[PDB]
């Protein structure tokens, strides 16, 4: 399982909120995920961009901040055709 | 109004045939339905827009690219083709009818688009962006893809695309909710379970099955009760496979799989839209249910329910029926709301050993909003340790006596990671009674001696009052 450098969070303070976490937490923050109001992409600026170690203390800086609900990082999805 | 003269028309045995063994299109065009005004999308690896077939049809407002993160989700060219699938889908639903070109889709006035999210790294939020892209202009949904089809995996939607999934249902369509089509899977081989897809399995998704041209259950088919109903797609050698539109502005004759049968039915629910552009996520559902045809369909599972319809774990209600669709949607009346009902079974854990029974009463939340009378879906949570999953198969029994087989024996799973709150479900109890004694069943159908607890069940009733 190969684990990104992608974070996902819920924020209910909405874009600003957002661009205030990427920047104090060191992210690049990628925009609002599809039609999900307040559930934002971000990428952290120093993790490696791929790995098959999870960045536990990256993800838990993120969802203990106290202006988002819950977050996860991404990792790569074995999906196929059928 | 005249059928189709496209020169592979009469090789798309499925759509229009002299021998009844069709999906009875020809009978809602002849209606007037031909999906106009209707928009769907093909979640896939692509389509190529300026296809001769597609060009006339083709919707950017329904398209995105996730992988490259661009409008334009034509797909990458490579000396194998590895990228014709979401073309091949694409075509089935919308491919252009009258003009010279290949076959028709089943909605041929249909606008078509593409989300091209799977020729990349497949992320929770790539999923969940193709899955909520442009949810007031989009109205259909369609995907083939799904977890490893191997028979040892347990996967579904993340947090990401479970969200997308029900924000879908609740807000897309101005709040009638977005329809997703999914296909069942191709694990046949390796007997696989659909249950343990939790793609298939979400009772958001339209869950759709495949049927050889002889009626029969074909080799790649995977059994579950989570599968709404069938379409025809490929076969034996003997049997003809799906005539559509194919990479490099070609036409195939030779699309196989469940992949083949999920965009026949987005076509037909195009059709039904069009019929009744007010109809919601669970009419469609509904719909189905009530016009779905066993007749034709070779099954050794074949059960009459609680309310009188057959069911079967490979085909669910049976075959689609575009001409019954479109006529039972014209005065359909929108169901009433949904209610969830949810039911804690047990007061401690209980050894599974070599076979359990649950049995309980339950009162479907009487006395309470979220009271139900009337059975849509059912789920089964389960929590429960086991050394040997694959050895195990799991009934519910509804108090009406429909038997749901949730998961049948997996031969290649031999994981010790059990089962972690994983919603088992099943469309074969519908329109049933809720209250009553509901019975699961949990054996060992191996004869090594394994071992195991269930520490959680938790009954799940969707409905109406
Ligand atoms: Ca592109
Ligand atoms: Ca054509
Ligand atoms: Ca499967
Ligand atoms: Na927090
Ligand atoms: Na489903």
């Amino acid at each position: 399982r190969q684990f990104v450098n992608e974070w996902a969070a819920e924020i209910p303070g909405g874009p600003e909120a957002a661009s205030a976490i990427a920047e104090e937490l060191g992210y690049d923050l990628l925009g609002q995920i599809g039609s999900l109001e307040n559930h934002y992409l971000f990428k952290h600026k120093n993790h490696p961009a791929r790995s098959a170690a999870s960045a536990f203390h990256i993800t838990k800086r993120l969802s203990d901040d106290d202006r988002v609900i819950w977050a996860e990082q991404q990792y790569e999805k074995e999906r196929s055709k059928r | 109004y005249q059928e189709p003269t496209d020169p592979k028309f009469p090789q798309q045995w499925y759509l229009s045939g002299v021998t009844q063994r069709d999906l009875n299109v020809k009978a809602a065009w002849a209606q007037g339905y031909t999906g106009h005004g209707i928009v769907v999308s093909i979640l896939d690896d692509g389509i190529e827009k300026n296809h001769p077939d597609l060009a006339g049809n083709y919707d950017p407002g329904a398209s995105f690219d996730v992988n490259d993160q661009d409008p334009d989700p034509q797909p990458r060219y490579t000396q194998m083709n590895d990228n014709r699938h979401g073309t091949r889908c694409a075509g089935e639903v919308a491919a252009v009818a009258n003009n010279g070109v290949c076959g028709v889709g089943v909605a041929y006035n249909a606008r078509i688009g593409g989300v091209r999210m799977l020729d990349g790294e497949v992320t929770d939020a790539v999923e969940a962006r193709s899955l909520g892209l442009n949810p007031n202009h989009i109205h259909i949904y369609s995907a083939s893809w799904g977890p490893e089809d191997d028979g040892k995996t347990v996967d579904g939607p993340a947090r990401l695309a479970e969200e997308a999934f029900f924000r879908g249902v609740s807000q897309g369509r101005g709040g009638l909710g977005s329809i997703f089509v999914w296909a069942s899977g191709n694990g046949g081989r390796e007997h696989d379970s659909c249950n343990c897809d939790g793609y298939t399995n979400s009772i958001y998704t339209l869950s759709i099955s495949s049927a050889t041209q002889f009626g029969n259950v074909p080799w790649y088919s995977e059994a579950c009760s989570s599968t709404l109903a069938t379409t025809y797609s490929s076969g034996n050698q003997n049997e003809k496979q799906i005539v559509t539109t194919d990479l490099r502005q070609k036409c195939t004759e030779s699309h196989t799989g469940t992949s083949a049968s999920a965009p026949l039915a987005a076509g037909i629910i195009a059709l039904t839209l069009e019929a009744n552009k007010n109809l919601t996520w669970r009419d469609m559902q509904h719909l189905v249910v009530q016009t779905s045809k066993p007749a034709h369909l070779n099954a050794n599972d074949w059960a009459t329910n609680g309310v009188g319809r057959k069911v079967s774990h490979s085909y669910g209600y049976g075959l689609l029926d575009a001409g019954a669709m479109v006529a039972l949607a014209q005065n359909w009346t929108t169901v009433a709301p949904q209610r969830k009902c949810i039911i804690d079974i047990l007061t401690e854990p209980k050894d599974i050993g070599k076979r359990l029974e649950v049995r309980k009463t339950v009162t479907a939340c009487l006395g309470e909003p979220n009271h139900i009378t009337r059975l849509e879906h059912a789920q089964a949570r389960l929590t429960l340790s086991y050394n040997r999953r694959g050895d195990l198969a799991i009934h519910l029994v509804s108090p009406m006596g429909t038997r749901s087989t949730l998961l049948a024996a997996r031969p290649h799973d031999y994981s010790a990671d059990g089962f972690n709150d994983w919603a088992f479900m099943t469309t074969h109890s519908w329109d049933e009674d809720p209250s009553g004694e509901w019975v699961l069943e949990i054996e060992n159908t191996s004869e090594a001696n394994n071992y195991g607890t269930l520490t959680k069940f938790t009954l799940v009733l969707y409905g109406t009052a």
